[PDB]
């Protein structure tokens, strides 16, 4: 039989002498594989983004969860943050200042913006791969979440939920002030709240393909576009997505909200406790919880 | 990871370096829009 495989990266770093860090990773782990289905042909990879002592937990807290309850192939691979790092930062150095916390230009923030690059990072003969943060709860079989490749438009290279706070509002603020008639930070159906990096799928050959995305990788185009949107952030591939998501939407296929439904509610008590609702509105049968923000998840 | 700037102007980070003023969103006051 032809041998399928299917690729997820999670970053986990700094997990030595961190329980609340690997309780997440187990929550997350747990979920995702007791839930998760394969056919007899199929290869679950898990990619983990670590240095040397958070792949010694990550291997521990792994061997007590494998192999699945349903028996599928499963392979781990684990990348060094720092080589990735220095692979990353030529190519991601220009976005830091706009998006990382704060001023200016740090390698420790480079691997923040890993999934902007992974096309240039990950070996060619990876076509697609799911990058999931270690808050979340899976509540589906994961296998379903690949099908969403399927219903990329012409164009898109990234599929990716919404933001669920109005951060992004909050973060326009001056954009918004110049443009009265502006959808950009405004809540759904009709707004464009920005994104959330949770659950990002990342068609690394439609990214290495597409002549948009590539150019929007350039220094020039990332400071033009900064400055256009007066943006400043510190969260990284998810503020550069959410910017170039504002003039390109074309790029990304919205996934639905069920695939990452946020928790955080941060921004509630901050300032937008009117408007809160129409951002954090999310309804249908939950796929994903992300328990952002430390928000525990409900079980 | 930084705090979050709760005001509109300046950086992203709260006690921003580069920042001297604090516009607060609307309903709230103060350095860091405490009350
Ligand atoms: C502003 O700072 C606060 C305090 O550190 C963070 O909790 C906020 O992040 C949260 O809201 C926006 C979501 O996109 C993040 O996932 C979530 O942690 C930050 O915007």
């Amino acid at each position: 039989v032809v041998p399928v495989d299917y690729h997820l990266l999670m970053m986990f770093t700094k997990a030595e002498h961190n329980a609340p860090l690997q309780a997440k990773a187990r929550v997350a782990l747990s979920s995702l594989l007791r839930l998760a289905k394969f056919e007899a042909h199929e290869v679950l990879n898990l990619h983990f983004v670590s240095e040397e002592a958070s792949r010694e937990v990550a291997k521990a807290l792994l061997r007590e969860l494998l192999p699945p309850a349903a028996g599928f192939k499963c392979k781990v691979i684990f990348h060094d943050v720092a080589v990735l790092t220095d692979k990353l930062f030529p190519v991601v150095e220009a976005m830091q200042k706009y998006f990382s916390a704060g001023s200016g230009t740090y390698y420790s923030d480079s691997i923040f913006f890993l999934s902007v690059a992974m096309h240039q990072i990950m070996p060619k003969e990876i076509p697609r791969i799911i990058q999931l943060d270690l808050d979340l709860k899976y509540k589906t079989n994961i296998r379903e979440l690949f099908e969403e490749f399927d219903n990329f438009l012409p164009g898109a290279v990234i599929g990716i939920a919404r933001e669920m706070q109005p951060v992004y509002r909050h973060t326009f603020w001056q954009f918004r002030h110049e443009n009265p008639k502006t959808r950009v930070g405004d809540p759904p159906p009709e707004g464009l709240p920005g994104f959330n990096s949770g659950v990002m799928l990342l068609n690394l050959e439609a990214m290495r393909q597409s002549p948009l995305y590539s150019h929007l990788l350039e220094p020039s185009w990332v400071q033009q576009l900064a400055d256009k949107y007066h943006f400043r952030g510190h969260l990284g591939d998810q503020d550069f997505f959410t910017m170039i998501g504002m003039e390109h939407p074309e790029l990304f296929h919205v996934l639905d909200c069920t695939w990452n439904r946020q928790l955080c509610t941060w921004w509630r008590d901050h300032g937008y406790s009117d408007v809160f609702q129409a951002y954090f509105r999310c309804e249908g049968h939950v796929k994903i919880y992300h328990g952002n923000c430390n928000t525990p998840i409900p079980e | 990871q930084c705090e979050s700037n709760p005001c509109l102007n300046g950086g992203s980070c709260k006690d921003d370096i580069n920042s001297y003023e604090c516009w607060c969103p609307f309903g709230f006051e103060g350095k860091n829009c405490e009350l």
